[PDB]
């Protein structure tokens, strides 16, 4: 997303995705392996219709 | 060296050529020795449970522009005693 100035992204699933970033945050993204601390984000998906 | 020497190493395109699975072992070997390291990699992500802790940075520079954009993370891992 940061590469494209419009912060738009494309995916093989047919979903256009827009990424907005807030960077003041200690948020944890948890999984079976490790807890990744990163800046929060939001992902919108456009209407491919 | 002395008692206080920080064991520093570096790696470029780190561990490229190792299979996607076994890269887990390498970071275990590194941790056991206690190295402080600065690595880089085009595809690797450092999200491996064997890592006791690890800072990350992603460098973005679109094609030729004269600026570099840096995103920061951190990882702590859950080395699998299972």
């Amino acid at each position: 997303s940061m590469a494209a100035k419009n912060r738009m992204v494309k995916t093989d699933y047919g979903l256009h995705v827009k990424v907005m970033l807030d960077y003041e945050k200690t948020i944890t993204l948890q999984a079976e392996d490790g807890n990744l601390l990163m800046p929060d984000a939001t992902f919108l998906f456009e209407e491919t219709r | 060296a002395g008692e206080m020497a920080p064991y520093i190493i570096s790696l470029d395109e780190a561990f490229a050529g190792v299979d996607e699975n076994n890269i887990r072992d390498m970071f275990e070997v590194v941790e056991q020795l206690g190295f402080n390291y600065i690595m880089n990699s085009q595809a690797l992500w450092g999200d491996y449970d064997t890592i006791s802790s690890l800072s990350i940075c992603e460098l973005v520079r679109p094609k030729n522009a004269d600026f570099v954009t840096v995103i920061r993370y951190q990882w702590d891992g859950k080395q699998r005693t299972f």
